[PDB]
């Protein structure tokens, strides 16, 4: 089959240097004049930056002169002024060129940090520039006389050398010289000679540089690039419409700066040509050449020499490099953002009536949004003659169109998004409900996922146009399909505030209330008792209930009994579906328990019942909370009666210590510490006073004299339930608030003795102000830090996607409870949950396998593990996965918004990064910067040192600034001797044996070490446990998984030790390497296989290396990436997410994973 | 010890090193260095603390 | 604010309000990642190709939206297509290989 | 409406391939080539396809089979027409 | 040194050239006169250079050209 010629759907992309002829290929004509437009008739002057002949017709399908105006005439080149009449769009396409008189250096290859022309010629930059400016002469192909090939000479020196040797010696200057150098260069010979020289001499200094350079050279050879091309003969001109002259209001014009630049390059160029034909003196033509160099440089990339300024305006004119780079840090117009059709936004409101799967959509918004659908549907049923008439109909807002809109809306989800999108729940799909009014209504249960308050936050809507988008939205981005955080299996649909105050007030009990002690047949007549006003909502009562347990095999058991409960719990029970026990509603139902209700419901009955349950819980929560008449008065906040006395005694303490300072019994600092301690203790006292009084002081009577229970006071119920408020803020309300701190970090020794219930005076408020401002500043900053972190994270992961199904390795990490110093800072059950066993696990006795090799451990398996005493389970992790270029689903875990095992093709790196990043706002060496330090691998300030090798050690030599430590292995050779500075207090025992990785000193340790000495599992364990320490200290739930994938991406590269295929010390992919030595172990060489050493790269460092250059050009420094890729002729195959997003095709993950796979296998095949 | 790191000797020398500091790369002149240095903090025109 | 199909920017063809008929909402990097976490490729492609940057795909889409056929024949986003010309304007040859 | 797609995800494992298959079928209905396999409630083709997945009468295997049959159904029609192209000789 | 900024590498490059004396100008101009007059005389010694001018003037009177396209005028 004939392969093809014209447009197919392309794969990969290539980048390289451009030949003069190659540049001429693109060019459809030479621009010979600086002229733009005629100045009266605004038509393009021919052969100028804007030209109809070279580039294209000014108006569609029309010749410039106007002779051929007919759409029939097309491939015709006009006889008057040749313009092929074609759409004006081709003026956005067709390029041009300029033939430069003298050769010119391309600023990108001159000034890139490792100057390409420089290190290709093994010549310094300053020399090359000194030669370019005609400030000295340089030799080329010196022959055998007196002189080196790359040697530089002066005027007098060149003259003398010329007098001595006329021929068989050669020297030039300027651009032509450098081009002569590059053209004369023979890379192959250099290769041979350098290999020889590499072999002969042994010095680290010599052969390091030697091998680096030979590698560079052979790379450039394999590229297909010939060095001369770094010097520009021909200069391409960008299409006119990409730098337009287009008119404005008031008859004014506006144009891109490139014109101003290009024009210059033309003028000077032309002038230079003139200066040749007039036979000008050298001093002149030289100046003109330099000027041409400067102009071209300014055109390509401005700012690397002089920074030319635009006409009449100080602001420096934007060059082509600045066009490519873009701005707002690193953003390429895909990255910063892109405007999108079929969308909208507005202020959002509540809408509690909504089911969890829908959202209120303003009528007008839905009208303008679905407009094309409405047009098509109106004439589909024939209510409109034509599309025009349809427009007139909906524009008139005729009454009939609203129903048609009701039709086009029904099954057709819309995407809702909020401003700070962090995790994937920042965008969710909903079913539109047509609503009068201009505000968007959003289901309350979802308000948690968006982090959306009602204080005027706005949300944006997007319409899923294509069918695939409708089904993606409904089956993926749908609200009901994500009930669980991807970070941890806990429900994100958890009831927020009003609702939980509702259920809390519902199931609670006071000591004596109407209907106390009586008995009822069932919840129905319990509610019937309540609504009629006979029985109180909360009273201790026995009622018959029928609960269910599915504990049979897939089968619901039933049992009935008399339960001792309250009226409220009885009424609430009506909602609880099926197989849930009555035990769950029989408690007080706080925000914590009310969550575990939904959770258990999900892990038992499945999705649908959990959804409908949650909805019901919300509705009843709101209803009953409204019934409750909960409120807040000024007398709802109770100050301790003993406050003033505490203040007084604590006030005696300070004057005591003060009297002791007056008599010198105590030093100033010790005094300060003392007084501060007494005030702090006082604060604690008042807090634990008001806490007791506020909490238990309801003292009430049942049938006897008295009894006392937990208070029914409003603010207490609020803080206790988990609705809103907390012991700290309550403490600030009634008891005194804190001891503030002055800006320098010190803490004022006279706290705020008053509170908010009382008044604060001038001083106390002024002092509170600093705390406030620092609070706002700090939080607003930590937002940015979080964002930056997520950025680095997704950059380092991204393309990691579940690819294979099972790599099939027994490998994994040993999972134990975290067990820190006290009892169990986190259990085993949470650590191993939803993960998969590496190998079968024992009972205390054996040949009895409870869990069989690799099996998803769900709640039942973990509970079965809990029944038995098993303290340890080895678990497969994403870090140990044998699969190359991705993760097998078998190694990942089940975790998702769904409880089933992770799907094939879901992109895990991104969700991992998001999962780590979203909570980062809540984080407070320690803290968020501690996390950033961790993922960046950074060696700490005052690190410890670990024993290089096991065996008995001792101290050796003396004090030079290092007192040497000599290690003595039992069997093996001694020679390892480490130089440890002796002014650092040691740990290691002079007479004791130390295992490798022991403490030879104290302080934190660099994970590079932990990886090298302790091993891979050790280092990943250190990272995960430390970062998890940071997060868990703040109360943040993040599964170890995500952190583990981040870690895997950190360790992607390693450095070889042995040999037999590739180079010695190269940092390289362990995917590539391991697949190569697994390939080498058999066939090939029998075994030549090479040993490597795993390396640890920080996230920002690991994100640096990416095969795809289009990807790198996005988030890295654009200029350098483009150059550095362009020299090697690097060929980007795409294959990743970022690059495919940039080029605008299907993501090689998720829904798209089917396509790419089908394409990936078709590639490199029959 | 500040003097020991001082490359200059006399007034003209210092003025040269100052003028070549402010407007470098171009050949210094006596009248130029004097004019500049007098024009910086000592001229009623180019300087005011008010 | 709401927009279906409005005016478009000249320099790069992108949605822009010229009538005080508002330019579309800006779909950023974070929103892209959000789409990437979900398995939705087509929502994202339609987001950055047909709904915005494709001077062909947008109209060809509109006609299908009215015809009752929900599909997309995406083509190449004009941003990247311009970037090609910008890169190639230098001494850099950037090509689209194979088939 | 279809509130949760979970049952369909049960019927075909991947859940991305669910979107794909349901899409393909939804187009078999939307572009008018075929008719629903189950009562349309006013559910748009989007949801009809999902109902078809849930009831287990539609997935990738079934579809590929049907289409592969239709190829021969047309190849049956054109049988004389294309053999009349013996002008190739 | 060289601060780049090509204005400078010009300014310093021309500044080497020494100003002309009032006599030197006349010397140089005289040199010019000598040089040119040599090529003029060398042209006068070429037969084809003459015959060409003849064949051209025969074309001028034949209306195949104009007097402006041959001579700018003679001495006179
Ligand atoms: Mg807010
Ligand atoms: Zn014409
Ligand atoms: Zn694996």
């Amino acid at each position: 089959l004939k392969a093809q010629t014209k447009t197919e759907e392309f794969d990969a992309i290539k980048i390289a240097l451009a030949s003069p002829d190659m540049i001429r290929s693109w060019s459809f004509g030479e621009v010979k004049k600086p002229e733009t437009i005629n100045y009266r008739t605004f038509k393009p002057e021919r052969d100028g930056l804007f030209c109809a002949r070279i580039f294209g017709p000014v108006k569609d399908y029309e010749c410039l002169c106007g002779k051929y105006k007919r759409l029939k005439h097309r491939g015709v080149i006009c006889e008057k002024c040749g313009v092929e009449v074609t759409q004006t769009k081709v003026r956005r396409e067709r390029m041009g060129h300029i033939e430069l008189a003298s050769p010119t250096a391309h600023i990108w290859f001159l000034k890139s940090l490792p100057s390409r022309i420089g290190l290709l010629l093994d010549m310094p930059l300053r020399d090359i520039e000194r030669v370019l400016y005609f400030e000295s002469y340089v030799v080329i192909e010196g022959g055998m006389t007196n002189l080196e090939r790359q040697q530089i000479l002066t005027e007098e020196q060149y003259l003398d050398a010329l007098e001595e040797f006329g021929d068989e010696f050669d020297a030039k200057m300027g651009a032509e010289a450098i081009q002569a150098l590059l053209k004369s260069m023979d890379l192959e010979q250099e290769c041979e000679q350098l290999r020889e020289e590499l072999n002969e001499t042994n010095s680290e200094t010599k052969r390091k540089k030697l091998t680096k350079r030979i590698k560079l050279l052979e790379a450039f050879v394999q590229s297909g690039n010939k060095p001369e091309w770094m010097i520009l003969t021909v200069l391409p001109v960008l299409p006119p419409d990409l730098r337009p002259l287009v008119p404005l209001d008031g008859g004014r014009f506006a144009t891109s700066d490139l014109n101003d630049l290009y024009r210059r390059v033309i003028n000077r160029n032309n002038r230079l040509k003139r200066l040749l034909d007039l036979a000008a003196p050298d001093i002149i033509v030289r100046n003109e050449k330099r000027m041409l160099q400067e102009a071209v440089d300014a055109l390509l990339d401005n700012g690397r020499r002089g920074r030319a300024i635009t006409g009449s305006n100080k602001r420096p004119l934007k060059s082509l490099a600045d066009m490519i780079k873009g701005k707002q840090g690193r953003f390429r117009q895909n990255l910063l953002g892109k405007r999108v059709d079929y969308s909208g936004r507005s202020v959002i409101t509540v809408g509690p009536y909504l089911r969890l799967h829908q959202c209120g959509l303003p009528k007008k918004m839905a009208l303008e949004l679905f407009k094309p659908f409405i047009y098509g549907k109106l004439e589909l049923r024939g209510l409109a003659t034509t599309i025009k008439a349809a427009k007139k109909m909906v524009e008139r807002e005729e009454a009939v169109v609203w129903d048609i809109l009701d039709e086009v809306i029904r099954e057709h989800p819309v995407l809702l998004n909020r401003a700070p999108t962090l995790h994937r729940l920042g965008i969710q799909a909903f079913e539109p409900v047509l609503i009068e009014g201009k505000a968007i209504q959003l289901h309350p249960l979802v308000c948690a996922a968006y982090n959306a308050d009602f204080d005027g936050d706005q949300m944006a809507v997007h319409v899923p146009l294509t069918l695939e988008a409708q089904l993606e939205a409904r089956a993926l981005m749908m609200s009901t399909n994500n009930i669980l955080s991807p970070a941890n299996g806990e429900p994100i649909i958890v009831p927020s505030q009003d609702v939980v105050l509702g259920l809390y007030y519902m199931t609670r009990d006071c000591v004596n209330a109407k209907g106390e002690g009586m008995v009822l047949t069932g919840p129905k007549e319990a509610e019937r008792l309540y609504r009629s006003g006979l029985a109180s909502l909360h009273a201790r009562v026995k009622v018959r209930i029928t609960e269910y347990e599915k504990d049979a095999n897939g089968e619901l058991v039933a049992k009935t009994s008399l339960k001792d409960t309250t009226v409220g719990r009885a009424i609430l029970w009506m909602i609880v579906p099926k197989g849930l026990p009555y035990s769950i509603v029989n408690q007080a139902l706080g925000k914590k328990a009310i969550s575990k209700m939904l959770n258990t419901c999900y892990r038992i009955l499945g999705l649908k019942p959990t959804v409908i349950f949650a909805d019901q819980i919300m509705y009843t929560g709101f209803a009953y909370a409204a019934r409750s008449g909960a409120s807040v008065g000024i007398d709802d906040m109770v100050i301790p009666e003993k406050k003033h006395e505490i203040i007084s005694e604590a006030e005696a303490e300070v004057a005591e210590i003060q009297e002791q300072f007056q008599s010198g019994l105590v030093t100033a600092g010790e005094r300060y510490n003392k007084v501060i301690d007494i005030w702090a203790a006082a604060n604690d006292r008042v807090s634990k006073a008001m806490m007791d009084n506020l909490q238990t002081e309801t003292v009430i009577n049942r049938d006897g004299q008295e009894e006392k229970q937990v208070s029914f006071n409003s603010i207490y119920m609020m803080a206790d339930s988990g609705a809103r408020g907390s012991a700290a803020q309550i403490r600030q309300l009634a008891g005194m608030r804190g001891l503030m701190a002055k800006p320098d970090g010190s803490i004022i020794e006279t706290p705020i003795t008053a509170n908010f219930r009382e008044g604060l005076n001038v001083l106390q408020y002024f002092i509170s102000t600093h705390g406030a401002r620092k609070g706002l500043a700090d939080t607003a900053l930590k937002t940015a830090n979080s964002g930056y972190l997520t950025r680095r994270l997704v950059d380092v992961a991204q393309d990691l996607v579940v690819t294979e199904d099972d790599c099939g390795t027994h490998e994994g990490i040993m999972m134990t409870p975290v067990i820190e110093g006290g009892d169990v800072k986190e259990p085993l059950r949470d650590r191993v949950l939803g993960r998969v066993t590496a190998e079968d696990v024992l009972k205390p006795g054996t040949a009895d396998i409870l869990v069989p090799r690799n099996t998803l451990l769900h709640e039942q398996w973990c509970d079965l593990l809990e029944e038995n005493s098993v303290d340890a389970v080895k678990v497969r992790s994403v870090v140990s996965c044998d699969t190359d270029f991705g993760v097998c689903a078998h190694c990942y875990g089940r975790d998702l918004a769904r409880g089933h095992i992770i799907n094939k093709g879901e992109a895990i790196g991104v969700i991992a990064a998001q999962s780590i990043g979203e909570p980062g706002t809540q984080l407070t060496t320690g803290g968020l910067p501690r996390v950033a330090d961790l993922f960046e691998a950074r060696r700490p300030k005052e690190p410890a040192i670990l024993a290089e090798i096991s065996g008995i050690v001792s101290f050796g030599k003396e004090t030079k600034g290092k007192r040497r430590l000599v290690i003595t292995p039992v069997d093996g050779s001694d020679p390892y001797e480490e130089m440890i500075p002796k002014w650092r207090q040691l740990n290691v025992f002079e007479g004791e044996r130390v295992e490798r990785g022991d403490v030879i000193s104290d302080g934190p340790e660099a994970p590079h070490d932990i990886l090298r000495l302790r091993g891979v599992h050790a280092v990943t364990r250190y990272i995960v446990n430390e970062v998890q320490d940071v997060y868990r200290l703040q109360g943040v739930k993040i599964n170890d998984k995500h952190i583990e994938v981040i870690v895997r991406q950190m360790l992607r590269k390693a450095t070889i030790v042995n040999a037999g295929s590739s180079d010695f010390l190269e940092g390289e992919q362990v995917e590539y390497s391991r697949v190569k030595i697994a390939n080498r172990e058999l066939e090939a060489n029998g075994k030549v296989g090479a040993t490597y050493s795993r390396d640890l790269l920080g996230i920002t460092k690991a994100s640096l290396a990416t095969e795809s250059f289009i990807s790198a050009a996005s988030f890295q420094e654009t200029t350098r990436v483009l150059t550095e890729a362009a020299v090697a002729g690097k060929r980007d195959e795409l294959r990743g997410l970022k690059e495919n997003v940039i080029v605008g095709r299907l993501i090689p993950a998720g829904t798209g994973y089917a396509y790419h796979q089908d394409r990936m296998r078709r590639r490199a095949a029959g | 010890e500040t003097l020991r790191v001082d490359p200059t000797n006399d007034r003209l020398s210092a003025l040269v090193e100052i003028y070549r500091m402010m407007r470098p790369g171009e050949p210094p002149t006596r009248e130029a260095a004097e004019s500049l240095f007098e024009n910086l903090f000592f001229s009623e025109d180019r300087y005011d603390l008010s | 604010h709401a927009r279906s199909t409005g005016s478009y920017s000249l320099v790069t063809q992108q949605p822009l309000g010229g009538k005080a008929q508002f330019g579309g909402q800006r779909f950023g990097e974070m929103e892209v990642w959000a789409l990437e976490a979900y398995g939705a490729a087509y929502t994202l492609q339609e987001m950055l190709t047909v709904k915005s940057d494709d001077v062909n795909g947008r109209t060809k889409m509109y006609k299908n939206i009215v015809d009752g056929n929900h599909q997309m024949e995406p083509g190449m986003p004009e941003s990247f297509n311009v970037l090609l010309k910008e890169i190639r304007s230098l001494g850099i040859n950037i090509e689209l290989e194979d088939e | 409406a279809r509130v949760t797609v979970q049952d369909a995800v049960e019927k075909i494992g991947n859940r991305f391939d669910l979107v794909l298959v349901a899409a393909r079928r939804a187009r078999q209905m939307q572009v008018g080539g075929k008719d629903p396999l189950v009562p349309e409630e006013n559910d748009k083709t989007t949801v009809i396809a999902l109902r078809e997945i849930e009831e287990g009468l539609i997935n990738n295997q079934i579809l590929d089979v049907r289409e592969r049959q239709e190829q021969q159904e047309q190849e049956a029609a054109e049988l004389q027409a294309v053999t009349a192209i013996a002008e190739g000789r | 040194g060289r601060t780049t900024d090509p204005v400078r590498m010009y300014m310093r490059e021309m500044g080497t050239v020494e100003l002309l004396t009032r006599e030197g100008e006349i010397d140089i101009a005289k040199r010019i006169e000598d040089g040119i007059n040599q090529v003029q005389c060398s042209v006068a010694e070429y037969p084809e250079a003459i015959t060409y001018l003849l064949e051209q003037y025969d074309r001028v009177e034949a209306e195949e050209a104009r007097l402006s396209d041959l001579i700018t005028g003679f001495v006179d």
